[PDB]
């Protein structure tokens, strides 16, 4: 991110956290109190829903 | 070009309604080959040119 | 030139997001969403332009 | 499919009206429902992802 005038140098590690995560952190779903994920299947027009 | 043809910079709301912002020169200045010599340009030495 | 970059500069859109969006911290009670709209309207506030 | 085509002539025509940051997103004409026909869920017995 930047080299201070003394030579020290300081980077993503020094300002921030990075760490794997969402996307976003709107949506949170459980299964019976447990926490799962899913889909939510919309049919599309004029089909068979069998 | 946007002196004498005119240029549409950027929007604005009015209204609740998006309307263009546009620039060009007061019509004194653009009707006669002469007023060519009225617009400057400046130089990298701060120095406004004819 | 300077005109152009002023008016691009001035009139814009802020994605401000919210008060206690996710991921929220344990116990926050309030989300509200941030809006910061430095929008120009009318003539004057053109006009005004720095 | 006839009146998706219908919908995306007249959104043409409509797009240059709108402002140019929701002409970058893209706007997207699609056929539409209401209602999910199936919820598919994913949970992880063990415990062991969140």
């Amino acid at each position: 991110l930047k080299v201070n005038q003394d030579g020290s140098q300081v980077r993503l590690r020094d300002v921030a956290k990075i760490e794997l995560g969402g996307e976003s952190y709107d949506v949170v779903a459980k299964f019976n109190g447990q926490p799962a994920s899913g889909l939510g299947i919309k049919l599309a027009t004029g089909a068979n829903a069998l | 070009g946007a002196a004498w043809g005119g240029s549409y910079v950027n929007d604005f709301i009015d209204r609740g309604r998006v309307k263009k912002v546009y620039i060009m020169s007061e019509a004194k200045y653009r009707m006669l080959p002469e007023d060519i010599g009225k617009w400057y340009v400046r130089g990298s030495d701060g120095q406004m040119v004819p | 030139v300077d005109v152009i970059s002023a008016l691009k500069a001035q009139n814009a859109q802020v994605a401000a997001g919210q008060l206690g969006g996710t991921p929220p911290v344990k116990g926050q009670q309030l989300n509200a969403s941030i809006i910061a709209q430095t929008r120009l309207t009318n003539t004057e506030e053109f006009g005004n332009i720095l | 499919d006839i009146a998706q085509v219908q919908v995306q002539n007249k959104l043409a025509l409509a797009t240059p009206l709108l402002p140019q940051e929701v002409q970058q997103q893209g706007i997207s004409v699609e056929k539409a429902s209401s209602s999910f026909l199936m919820v598919v869920g994913v949970i992880n017995t063990n415990g062991t992802m969140n």
